[PDB]
């Protein structure tokens, strides 16, 4: 099922042709908080969650097809 | 004001983290002295049981 | 010979609920179990060499076996049975020195009748009995390596 | 006690650029073992990832409590993966040679 | 007509009742008050008499208890009838218990009119004679 | 609720140590004010840099240019530049928090 080992050629055919695999590393092995003052950011402004234009509200689960 | 008051909350908050991370290690190896040593004794009622 | 109708219960009503993906699961945790207050670390030193400081305070009961995939806390020597051991936080009712009672979580070990046995403080220990741990203890798994020693966070 | 719907692949967005392989595996791996990790090459795809997770359990849970966490100053936007197609056939024969083997190993047929 | 759709019209019928707001004395179940026997079917033939009886206790005391067999090898059937002590855990027991799944399969509880008992007629097993002329119960 | 609150404190009082005894000459004094005009003269500038050791300076931002708006009544009109507007919704959050500064000025950081 979904619990089933999943081999590295045929998984090839689980995503698109934009992505390239990561190696592993080697260090990878497989198995309060005070005050503090605040740094100004612009980042946050930045990142936008919806289309430019005139496009409708993209809901949050249909991300992954548009 | 700004500028001066982060200065002085980092440089004070900052010896409290070496304050606490030096008794933190050494809390540690009494841990371990204390482990080997009933290591030791075990080498060498006031329990609850259960049916 | 047919197999008139005998009166006993079935491995198969049992498999309903305690059913690990690995194998059945012969322990289910009672429901004074509740997860540790403290801080309780268990300390593994194949004799002179100290291995890798485990921390129990996680979650409320531990099992201790042969499988690395059915064990919380696997025991690789082969003198360490499938099911060996459960590690267990419960509950209990205590009396203080003023004789008000209340409740205290005490961690407890129960041997699942393993071939082998466990050993506390090099006496071994009789099955389906429930044992309150002290301070300070060491445990052994049958004949392998790496006595094991409690201390909680605070001891000092 | 689960949805159907969860996966052990999660797709990633707002992922900061070229932050180090190590770093992701450190991020994604504390959850369980990782199967596999694509990171997006060209630059309409540049800055998200896919993240395959062994266990099903762990993926649950690295979506549970992953979600809007907090690497180089921005939240990380984590969901399942909805693998909805099959990019390539499926090359018959080198899936008749393995059960020629498998069923020649075990006598099963 | 599968048997799991037979499950699906248990239920329905006790959904309907809800959504047409049909009070208990006039319910589906008053016209099986006079009976105390259920029947199970769809059950795993791994179970024996002792699972039946462990779970359907959870809403009464089962006073007898039928797991049907084949009479040749004496291997299940599927399908047993159940009677309880009290009329009403029959109503708590096909609310509560049609289509719930044990080992994977669900199974149908129905009531069951005017069941008739096996006839002693046959001397195959004794421990089937206790069963029916005694059958479980406690024991002071 | 408030009733609950004059109960306490008279609960409060009489639980002070050695609270009615004055044969040495002790006294107790009970005073009761205002904070008079404490809504006006919040200024828009240090209630941002007071917000900002508090919440996100986005945030902060986005409370103390609220403030600062035209009022309009008829055919008049003008540019709140100095108050609060106390009818914004977080109005209460800015005057609790700005009225516990006022707080440690009259005890000290010690009391």
């Amino acid at each position: 099922e979904r619990n089933r080992p999943l081999s590295d050629e045929e998984l090839d055919a689980m995503f698109p042709e934009g992505y390239k695999v990561l190696p592993p590393p080697a260090g990878y092995v497989p198995i309060m908080t005070g005050f503090h003052m605040q740094t100004e950011d612009r980042t946050m402004k930045s990142v936008n969650d919806q289309p430019s234009g005139n496009l409708p509200f993209l809901k949050p689960d249909d991300i992954q097809y548009f | 004001a700004d500028r001066k008051a982060r200065e002085a909350v980092e440089m004070r908050a900052q010896v409290e983290r070496k304050m606490a991370q030096k008794e933190k290690e050494k809390h540690e190896e009494k841990l371990r002295e204390m482990a080997q040593k009933a290591r030791e004794r075990r080498a060498g009622e006031n329990r609850d049981i259960s049916e | 010979a047919k197999e008139k109708p005998s009166f006993e219960l079935s491995g198969a009503l049992l498999e309903d609920t305690n059913t690990f993906r690995g194998v059945v699961i012969k322990y289910s945790e009672p429901p004074e179990a509740r997860i540790p207050k403290k801080r309780w670390r268990l300390y593994p030193f194949k004799n002179d060499e100290v291995l890798p400081v485990m921390y129990i305070h996680r979650q409320s009961a531990y099992l201790l076996g042969r499988h690395r995939r059915i064990a919380d806390i696997p025991i690789d020597h082969p003198s360490c049975s499938k099911q060996h051991a459960v590690f267990q936080y419960r509950l209990v009712e205590y009396t203080r020195a003023d004789g008000t009672v209340g409740r205290r979580v005490k961690p407890y070990i129960i041997d699942l009748g393993s071939g082998n046995g466990t050993f506390l403080n090099n006496k071994r220990i009789e099955p389906q009995r429930y044992y309150e741990l002290k301070e300070k203890d060491v445990l052994k798994f049958g004949f392998s390596s790496r006595e094991y020693v409690l201390l909680h966070e605070s001891s000092d | 006690r689960l949805p159907p719907e969860v996966n052990r692949i999660l797709y990633i967005r707002n992922l900061p650029y070229k932050i180090t392989a190590e770093e992701m595996y450190d991020i994604f791996g504390k959850y369980g073992p990782i199967r596999q990790i694509r990171v997006g090459n060209t630059p309409e795809t540049r800055g998200t990832a896919y993240v395959v997770y062994e266990d099903i359990f762990d993926a649950k849970n690295a979506c549970d409590h992953l979600s809007g966490f907090n690497v180089c100053n921005r939240y990380l936007v984590v969901l399942y993966y909805n693998a909805n197609r099959a990019f390539q056939k499926m090359d018959t024969k080198k899936k008749e040679e393995q059960l020629k083997l498998l069923k020649e190993k075990y006598g099963i047929n | 007509m599968n048997p799991l759709t037979k499950v699906k019209l248990i239920n329905e019928l006790n959904e309907r009742e809800v959504q047409l707001g049909v009070a208990d004395k006039v319910s589906w179940h008053s016209e099986y008050k006079d009976s105390a026997w259920i029947f199970l079917g769809g059950l795993p033939y791994e179970l024996t008499e002792g699972d039946i009886i462990c779970v359907f206790s959870q809403y009464g005391e089962i006073v007898n208890i039928n797991l049907v067999r084949d009479k040749k090898t004496g291997k299940s059937k599927g399908f047993c009838f159940l009677c309880y002590e009290d009329q009403r855990s029959t109503i708590l027991a096909v609310d509560n218990f049609n289509g719930i799944k044990i080992k994977g399969r669900t199974i149908r509880v129905d009531h069951v009119s005017n069941y008739r008992a096996p006839k002693d007629s046959e001397e195959i097993d004794d421990v089937t004679r206790q069963l029916q002329e005694k059958g479980c119960g406690a024991r002071t | 609720p408030p009733p609950l609150l004059v109960y306490k404190w008279c609960q409060g009082i009489n639980n002070l140590q050695d609270v009615w005894e004055t044969s040495e000459g002790e006294c107790n004094v009970m005073l009761e004010s205002r904070f008079e005009k404490m809504y006006e003269k919040i200024d828009l500038t240090l209630l941002n840099r007071l917000l900002r050791l508090i919440v996100d300076h986005n945030i902060a931002d986005y409370m103390t240019a609220k403030n600062n708006v035209v009022i309009n009544y008829k055919d008049m009109n003008h540019t709140n530049s100095y108050g609060i507007i106390r009818g914004l919704q977080f109005a209460s959050f800015i005057v609790q928090y700005y009225g516990l500064v006022m707080d440690l000025l009259v005890l000290g950081l010690h009391r």
